[PDB]
């Protein structure tokens, strides 16, 4: 089998591979997550709406179990590599502890299969970070993020992909504890409108509440990207 | 089944029956059970059918291939050695038993391979079920630089004692001459058992069966 | 053999019935284990044989069907691909190393248009199971000491268009001849039925 | 920088994969720990990235087990490797020999899976500190991406640890109580942070002499600490 | 990049595959074997300049079965090498097929072997060119004709009438076909032969041969065996070759 | 041991090891194969290096089984690979199937292995093409194989060095009409156009399908097909 | 030996792949393949490379299960391959082991998204594992399932692969992206689909009418069910309808390519 | 006996340019019936057909097996198999599994469609064929087909007088099995067209 050491330390600290998956995180669509009281929020970037791809819905935002969900940004097929063994994986614990995974649990699986791979010999590191939401069975909502290192990190509301950092020194100014459903998706997409263009055709927007994940009809999101629009005027 | 095999003056004559039997009833009356293995190599077998067919596809394979690297005629020797390896490597299990016979560069070659694996080159041979009566009537007949006929009917006549006095050996005798030239196999060399009373055509008229149902289907 | 299941399937619904009895030897440990199993939401498997055999094949198709359910956007897969797929793992299993999974099933479901396209079968479908991987259509089907009773008794009494009143009617003739002739108490039965609109539990009739 | 190979070494002797390794431990926050005859301390700097973390997702502190706690610097999901095999490993000791493991026992065994690498594409670059409480009383150790512990009475790791080593150099006495190490940890800390020391931008625990358990303190407790000073 | 590596230059030629064709003569030693009526002779140098080297310790001429003798031309122990990788193929074939491996055979399947190591990297091919001398039996009659099959470092296997390697083989080549145009070579008889071989390998190297400098390899219709040719018969031929 | 592969894309989206090894295909001598109502003929140059070459051991065109036959131009021992695996593929084919392996199935088994050499790790690619010519339930066939993996069924065709000629030559002279004895005439004659020296039934070898079996020439019946052209 | 890796899983600084970059550019490099998903089948429109007069038919006795540019995965999926041809029967064999072997276990269709991710998580794999090059392939699927009708996917060599109402892939994707943009709709029959898959081909590759010897055209279409054996298994249901991957012989596809030439022509009278 | 268990058997012969094949339609554990609508014939295509008869979750999984090879073959091969082929691939099939085998025991028919040669091939359990040119026949009612088929078959009958005899003769036994019965589902299978029938028997 090929296993050469393709992650590996250079001089000054730093693992080029994972800062170069890391690049192509930053290239990938924004994605956002928001935690409210009983909800969480994940509301990514689509990448447009040519009149050519299936008008059957695709969604960005990927189920897990029925409990989580999951965003991510980088390379779209590393995401469904990772994403297939968090399914599997969630599967796995079921089978074996009759439980359903905790978010965290699950979180924790998906970090350490990156970092696994930024420590494999013949593997590069997955290119991609991922946003999980989900409630466990205990009605707690959580949210969490994983970079391509395998660090994850519980987190109020976050941002990936493109802008990031502006989406996320924007959220840390505004972003209030206890939201409710409808100011969360508000908080979202206003959040996610830094970066992105329009509101129109280029969100996919996915509320999760104890038990209950139901993602916007296109008609349900443009009442909120008026209600915002309208707001960022000011 | 009953298997024979001797060697004459220009070659070796291998003999066969034809009921392949299943339990304690005939399957089929008129089997092959002299399987080619090579253009101057043929095989006869008994013991399971379905060992035999696999073995001597296998080998017949594996020398056509080694024809082709070698460019020359397969010798009777190599088929024995890959038959017999083969054999011994499965301790009995693969419950083929061989007669094989051919004519190379070095003469007539005649051999049994056992299911065990051992081999036994001698100038005349029997194997299976009918093995014992037909051998007996080798040991009473043989000798040494019989003509192709004498061969011939003498393998005929050693069928026919298993075909009459073996059970699980009938029908008829088919024959394979092998020469340095050319392989000549014979079926019916000997047919000593029509049957002696004419069918009788029992009338069936269609629509004589009670059809349910019926899905006629044009291509 | 001890604990008898049933099962049977008129034109708008699949009726299934299985002995609560657990035991260990002859020590009766309840007569209250639900062995029947939801796998899906028109999909339930009756399922007969020990604890370890029976939750194990049982968890097994059911996360197998969630996950590729999942890995399908939400999409119910048809219950012949169920009942092929549980063939299939309990055939390869009399060939593995562990052996045979012990365990005899009724796979019944119903199925419904998954789409706008689906051209496909609708309605009832009801699979007999042994534990060695055979799988037949039936419109009825028993497991169990109680299963040749109730075999007889179905085909004097089963139509194919019983209303899903004669069949609880139907049911409970069934469940009674089990406890008229069976040695071994099956006091209690669970029934469910699948239906159009789903699994239903039928409490009417035990 | 694929040139050289993992497993080569420097004209000066040194692995260079290794002291690469090592290099990015001076990037991480600064972690330290304080051996006191009364209890180990162990405190981090959590140093998170947003005001929107979750500040306990970030622990930089670790039970091994009911004794031994674990701290580490620079790379944390590396981190997460080598604990979860000290806590496997810690924990086959009790099943096998029906005792808590000793503090130096798990340190080897967590950089006896640090040697591997050529298996392991890279070491990790992660150094733990490791204090604990066995028969031996309370012990801290470090290891390193070399795979060598160390047994130490005071140490810190990070970017902090030369500023840190300043510190401990003048203050740090064989003989301290447990509250006159929380305060030096929490000092330490204070002073090479790049934030302002808040009771939740760090992480405090200290396992106990006496209990021979581990406590890690909330924000609360933190406040409590820092409030003499 | 391509010089190193067995990958294909933009020519289309395998650079370590030329190199180990530099390595056939680089040790400066001339082989050559020819086919007459009834035998086949392999005559290659010997050359012991060290005083206190044991001249019968060293040879390139080996038996690779009784009835295959070859001669390694080139990297000595690579040469070695492949006479163990032909042993082991000529008795894993008698094993398997219950005959002694025709030559023209083994000599196919250690073209196979070396082929290989032209196209799996970081193998490097053997520098030799191996010559295999044996009988064959026809199939026709049963009768034996002497054989001649290389094999070079890039796979290329061929059976020749009269064929030589290493240093100057050009020259003792162009010696051979001279000599083919006078006589028809599979006419002639070990003796003829074996002069032709003496003189041609004399003509390369540009120097009058003694016994003891070569060797001499031979096998024949009545003895098939292959059987190093004693000095005193090699003597008697490079006599026969001043005179005549 | 080496597991990298050797042939990647460049820049241009093109795998050059694989051209380099076209090029190398391109090198060898002369083939050609000429398809006909009747059956195929193929036939190679065999320009022997000097005249003390036993010509007879030279095998320029080869059986892979009764029915089916090829030649092949560039390196010889990389093309005995080739024939090697599809004698083998031939053989279990009839084994499973107990009928010959069709054409394009055999086809398609070399392309495989083509394919294979040019991503599988360690290995360059093959730097020979086939003819392969033969005949199944669908008639005769004859179809070229290069070392990209590609193959194309031809109705005649030319590999090796002076191919481009060679092929030109043959889009005149060819006609769909053409019967066995007219092809053969042509495939020799098409050698003929680009031989440097007279031909021989020496350093020429003649492959023919025809009915259901395929057959290398001898010296004497291709020495009648040499005294008419 | 290591000295001579080029590494080809390994990330460039831009978080770019340039392996799965330049197996891009070999497939911008390949014959245009359209595909338009209609809501009565799917067509595929190919470029075959030009025909030398001696190159020979297979003689293959099933005529719908491959041409040059179209291979029959499945009773209900085909593709089309641009790039790297001998990598695309690479996978394609993949592909129908894949799609038999969901068969062999639930005795029914695969779907035609799970056989695309299938393969498309075969080629991830050569992107992140193993220091060989990937496959330098993109398919076409098209194919028909309960689940979502007539369906049509693109892969890249990435591994990514997305859904479609029309695209292509291939030579000039990027105009021929641009003109089915134009001239796709949501209700379009087959041979309105056959003919916007026409006009976009024959105006990539800048011909004034279609070059039939030029050009492959598949359709994926459901036709009435024939063989409904029904004694043979009772119970089992069988559609009125199933799905059908055709070839179009150069005579089926000739009406098609002169109605595509009459609106070829009736486009340039506005002019 | 394993073999038996689950009841049911099989015949095909052959006529002039046709052949016959049948099943029985019951499925069995031993003597419970579970079912009397499970014909044992799987059609490969046009000119083949071939029923199983043994452990019926056996007779599942090797039809499966084989529906999958005859897939790929025609996707591969770009054609129907042809019985010969079928047959040969059978065989081996069941003989890669002769130290652990498939309780099956195929009998197929098929019928080239040119020629008109019609190829018949029964098969032990390990693969062992046996192509005679009159009639093959397994299960557990086959040494009373053996016998009927004796009796009633003669050379080049027609695809209607094949039938008849066919049907005589899988009822005649099958009344004499207690593991095979409920009547017969029969295919007719000549170049032009293929037939089949389900015919009537007994309900015991």
């Amino acid at each position: 089998s090929y296993d050469r050491a393709i992650t590996v330390f250079s001089p000054d600290g730093h693992l080029f591979q994972v800062e170069y998956a890391q690049e192509a995180v930053k290239k990938g669509l924004a994605a956002v997550g928001v935690l409210g009281s009983d909800s969480v929020v994940i509301a990514v970037e689509k990448k447009s709406a040519v009149k050519l791809q299936d008008s059957r819905t695709i969604r960005k935002i990927y189920k897990v179990d029925a409990n989580i969900y999951l965003a991510f940004a980088g390379l779209s097929a590393d995401a469904r590599v990772l994403i297939n063994k968090a399914q599997l994986e969630c599967q796995r614990f079921s089978l074996n502890y009759e439980d359903t995974m905790d978010v965290d649990m699950l979180v924790r699986y998906v970090a350490g299969v990156q970092q696994k791979s930024t420590q494999s010999g013949g593997s590069r590191p997955f290119g991609v970070a991922t946003v999980i939401g989900g409630f466990n069975e205990d009605g707690k909502p959580h949210l969490w993020k994983t970079d391509p290192s395998g660090m994850c990190s519980a987190w109020r509301a976050v941002a990936i992909g493109r802008h990031d950092q502006t989406v996320i020194e924007y959220m840390e100014k505004s972003y209030k504890d206890g939201m409710s459903r409808d100011e969360c998706v508000h908080f979202a997409i206003k959040s996610l409108l830094e970066v992105v263009e329009s509101g129109s055709r280029n969100i996919e927007l996915l509320v999760l509440q104890y038990k209950e994940a139901r993602y916007l009809t296109e008609e349900e999101l443009q009442k909120f990207v008026v209600e915002v629009e309208k707001e960022r005027e000011e | 089944t009953t298997i024979v095999g001797v060697v004459y003056r220009d070659g070796v004559v291998l003999g066969a029956d034809t009921r392949a039997t299943e339990g304690s009833i005939v399957a089929d009356k008129r089997c092959r059970k002299i399987h080619y293995m090579a253009p101057n190599i043929m095989c006869c077998g008994a013991g399971t059918s379905a060992d035999t067919e696999a073995v001597t596809n296998m080998v017949s394979s594996h020398l056509a291939l080694h024809r082709l690297e070698t460019g020359k005629q397969s010798r009777v020797l190599e088929a024995l050695t890959l038959l017999k390896r083969h054999l011994y490597r499965y301790q009995g299990h693969v419950s083929a038993a061989l007669v094989l016979g051919g004519v190379d560069v070095e003469g007539p070659f005649l051999a049994t391979i056992a299911p065990h694996g051992s081999t036994d080159r001698l100038p005349f041979v029997t194997m299976g079920s009918g093995s014992i009566a037909a051998m007996a009537q080798l040991e009473a007949a043989y000798k040494d630089n019989m003509t192709c006929e004498e061969a011939k009917e003498l393998v005929a006549s050693a069928i026919r004692k298993g075909i009459f006095n073996d059970p699980y050996s009938g029908t008829q005798v088919d024959v394979c001459v092998i020469t340095k030239d050319k392989t000549e196999l014979t079926i019916g060399y000997d047919k000593p058992n029509e049957r002696m009373y004419p069918r009788q055509e029992v009338l069936l008229p269609p629509g004589t069966t009670p059809v349910l149902k019926e899905e006629i289907r044009q291509l | 053999m001890a604990e008898t299941a049933i099962a049977f399937r008129c034109k708008d619904y699949v009726m299934v019935a299985a002995a609560g009895l657990n035991a260990f030897y002859y020590i009766k440990i309840t007569d209250a284990e639900d062995k029947i199993t939801q796998l899906d939401t028109h999909q339930l498997v009756a399922c007969t044989g020990e604890n370890g055999p029976r939750v194990n094949f049982t968890e097994y198709i059911k996360c197998n069907l969630a996950l590729n359910r999942m890995r399908q956007h939400g999409r119910h897969s048809s219950c012949e691909s169920t009942a092929n797929f549980m063939r299939n793992c309990l055939a390869s299993a009399i060939r593995s190393r562990e052996g045979a999974y012990q365990v005899n099933c009724l796979f019944a479901g119903y199925d419904t248009p998954v789409s706008e396209d689906d051209d496909g079968v609708v309605g009832p479908q009801l699979f007999y199971m042994d534990y060695l991987g055979t799988l037949q259509a039936v419109p009825y089907g028993c497991h169990g000491y109680g299963a040749c009773f109730v075999t007889a008794l179905l085909d004097r009494l089963w139509r194919p268009d019983l209303s899903q009143q004669e069949g609880l009617e139907l049911m409970q003739k069934c469940c009674d001849e089990v406890k008229r002739r069976v040695i071994i108490s099956n006091s209690y039965f669970f029934v469910k039925a699948v239906t159009k609109n789903g699994v239903e539990v039928i409490t009417a009739v035990h | 920088e694929y040139d050289r190979g993992v497993n080569t070494f420097s004209p000066e002797g040194r692995i260079f994969q290794i002291e690469y390794a090592v290099e990015a431990i001076k990037l991480g926050s600064t972690s330290l720990g304080i051996r006191t005859p009364e209890g180990v301390v162990l405190a981090a700097e959590k140093r998170v990235p947003s005001t929107l973390v979750v500040p306990s997702s970030m622990s930089k502190i670790m039970e091994v087990d009911s004794h031994i706690a674990a701290v580490m610097s620079g790379m944390v999901a590396d981190a997460r490797i080598l604990v979860e095999h000290a806590r496997v490993e810690s924990q086959n000791h009790r099943f096998t020999y029906n005792e808590p493991m000793s503090v130096e026992s798990c340190t080897l065994a967590t950089c006896d899976l640090s040697i591997q690498f050529g298996l392991m594409s890279r070491p990790f670059g992660v150094s733990l500190l490791i204090a604990g409480v066995d028969e031996k009383g309370p012990q801290l150790w470090q290891t390193d991406p070399s795979g060598t512990h160390t047994r130490y009475d005071a140490q810190a790791i990070g970017g902090g640890a030369e500023a840190a080593q300043s510190v401990f150099t003048e203050r740090y006495h064989r003989n301290m109580t447990l509250e006159e190490g929380e305060t030096l940890a929490v000092d330490i800390l204070k002073q090479v942070m790049e934030d302002q020391l808040s009771p939740e931008n760090i992480e405090v625990a200290v396992v106990r002499a006496d209990d021979g358990k581990l406590h890690m303190y909330t924000p609360t407790e933190i406040k409590a600490i820092m409030s003499r000073m | 990049f391509d010089k190193y590596i067995t990958v294909f230059s933009p020519e289309g030629s395998l650079y370590q595959v030329e190199y180990a064709f530099k390595a056939v003569t680089y040790p400066g030693l001339l082989t050559v074997a020819i086919r007459c009526k009834d035998a086949v002779l392999v005559v290659t140098q010997h050359l012991i300049p060290d005083r206190l080297m044991r001249p019968d310790s060293v040879t390139a001429l080996y038996e690779v079965t009784p009835n295959i003798g070859c001669c390694m031309t080139g990297r000595a122990p690579d040469g070695r090498a492949l006479v163990q990788r032909a042993r082991e193929e000529a008795s894993d074939y008698q094993y398997r097929y219950g005959v002694e491996i025709p030559i023209a055979v083994l000599a196919k399947r250690m073209g196979d072997k070396a082929q290989v190591r032209t196209q799996q990297a970081g193998l490097r091919p053997m520098g030799v060119v191996s010559t295999f001398i044996g009988m064959d039996q026809s199939d026709q009659d049963g009768s034996l004709k002497p054989q001649i099959y290389t094999v070079d470092p890039a796979g290329w296997t061929g059976g020749h009438i009269a064929c030589a390697a290493g240093k100057k083989q050009v020259e003792a080549m162009a010696f051979l076909e001279k000599r083919q145009k006078s006589t028809e070579l599979d006419a002639l008889t070990q003796k003829e032969a074996a002069m032709i071989a003496l003189a041609a390998l004399q003509s390369a190297i540009g120097t009058a041969v003694k016994a003891k400098e070569v060797e001499v390899g031979r096998c024949t219709a009545a003895n098939p065996a292959f059987q190093r040719v004693p000095n005193s018969e090699v003597e008697e031929w490079l006599t026969a070759v001043a005179e005549a | 041991e080496a597991f990298y592969g050797l042939t990647t894309f460049s820049p241009s989206g093109k795998l050059i090891q694989i051209e380099y090894a076209t090029t190398a295909a391109g090198k060898g001598t002369t083939a050609l194969g000429v398809k006909a109502t009747d059956g195929v003929v193929i036939a190679a140059k065999k320009k022997a290096p000097s005249t003390l070459v036993d010509a007879s051991s030279i095998q320029k065109v080869f059986v892979l089984d009764e029915h089916v036959g090829c030649t092949y131009s560039g390196m010889g021992p990389d093309c005995r690979v080739l024939i090697d695996s599809a004698r083998k593929n031939c053989q279990q084919y009839k084994l499973m199937y107990n009928e010959p392996i069709p054409i394009s199935q055999l086809v398609r088994k070399i392309s495989a292995i083509y394919q294979e050499f040019t991503q599988s790790g360690g290995v360059r690619p093959f730097g020979c093409s086939l003819l392969v010519a033969g005949v199944d339930a669908n008639g005769y066939h004859l179809y070229q194989v290069d070392p990209s993996g590609t193959f194309w069924a031809w109705k005649a065709t030319a590999i090796g060095t002076g191919s481009p000629d060679a092929k030109a030559f043959l889009e005149k002279r060819y006609t769909v009409d053409m019967e066995l004895e007219d092809a053969v005439h042509t495939a020799l004659l098409t050698l003929k156009e680009g031989f440097d020296g007279q031909m021989t039934s020496e350093n020429t070898q003649v492959g023919r399908v025809v009915e259901n079996r395929f057959e290398i020439l001898s010296v004497d019946q291709l020495r009648d097909y040499l005294d008419q052209i | 030996s290591h000295r001579y890796d080029s590494r080809t899983t390994t990330f460039s600084p831009e978080g770019r792949l340039y392996q799965v970059e330049y197996a891009v550019e070999a497939i911008q490099q390949a014959g245009t393949v359209i595909g338009v998903c209609t809501k009565d089948g799917v067509v595929l429109a190919g470029e075959k490379m030009v025909p030398h007069p001696l190159f020979d038919s297979e003689s293959m006795q099933d005529k719908n299960t491959s041409g040059e540019k179209m291979y029959k995965i499945a009773e209900h999926i085909g593709c089309s391959v641009a790039g790297v041809t001998s990598d695309a029967y690479a996978l394609l064999n993949y592909a129908r082991l894949s799609a038999l072997r969901h068969q062999y276990t639930f005795q029914e269709p695969m779907a035609i998204e799970d056989l695309c991710r299938i393969l498309c998580d075969e080629k991830q794999l050569y992107t992140q594992y193993g220091g060989v090059r990937p496959y330098g392939v993109s398919f076409l699927l098209v194919g028909w399932d309960r689940y979502y009708g007539y369906q049509l996917y693109s892969t890249e060599p990435s591994g990514d692969y997305s859904a479609w109402s029309a695209y292509a892939i291939g030579q000039n994707d990027q105009v021929a992206h641009a003109l089915l943009k134009k001239d796709w709709h949501e209700s379009m029959t087959l041979e309105d689909g056959m003919l916007l898959a026409l006009r976009v081909l024959g105006k990539t590759m800048d011909t004034a009418k279609i070059d039939l010897d030029r050009v492959e055209v598949a359709v994926m279409r459901k036709v009435p069910a024939s063989n409904i054996d029904q004694l043979l298994d009772p119970f089992k249901h069988h559609p009125k309808t199933t799905p059908r991957f055709q070839i179009l012989t150069r005579s089926e596809l000739k009406p098609h390519a002169e109605r595509a030439d009459q609106a070829r022509e009736a486009e340039e009278k506005a002019e | 006996s394993i073999m038996a268990y689950s009841g049911g058997s099989v015949m095909a012969m052959a006529g002039k340019e046709c052949f016959v094949i049948i099943s029985d339609n019951r499925l069995g554990e031993q003597l419970k019936t579970i079912s009397t609508e499970v014909p044992k014939l799987h059609v490969v295509n046009d000119s083949i057909v071939y029923g199983l008869t043994g452990l019926r979750t056996d007779q599942q999984t090797f039809a499966n097996k084989v529906q999958f090879r005859t897939e790929m073959y025609k996707l591969r091969e770009e054609r129907d198999i042809t019985g010969k082929a079928f047959a040969a691939m059978i065989t081996s099939m069941l003989y890669e599994a002769r130290f652990g085998p498939w309780f099956v025991e195929p009998v197929i028919g098929s019928i080239d469609k040119s020629t008109g040669e019609v190829y018949l091939c029964a098969t032990d359990l390990i693969g062992a064929p046996c192509e005679p040119e009159d009639y093959v026949c397994a299960g557990t009612a086959a040494e009373s087909l053996h016998g009927m088929c004796e009796a009633l078959w003669r050379p080049g009958m027609s695809p209607e007088e094949l039938f008849e005899i066919a049907a005589q003769a899988m009822l005649s036994a099958c009344d004499r099995d207690s593991l095979s019965g409920y009547g017969a589902v029969a295919m007719i299978v000549t170049k032009d067209k293929v037939t089949t029938r389900l015919i009537k028997g007994r309900k015991d």
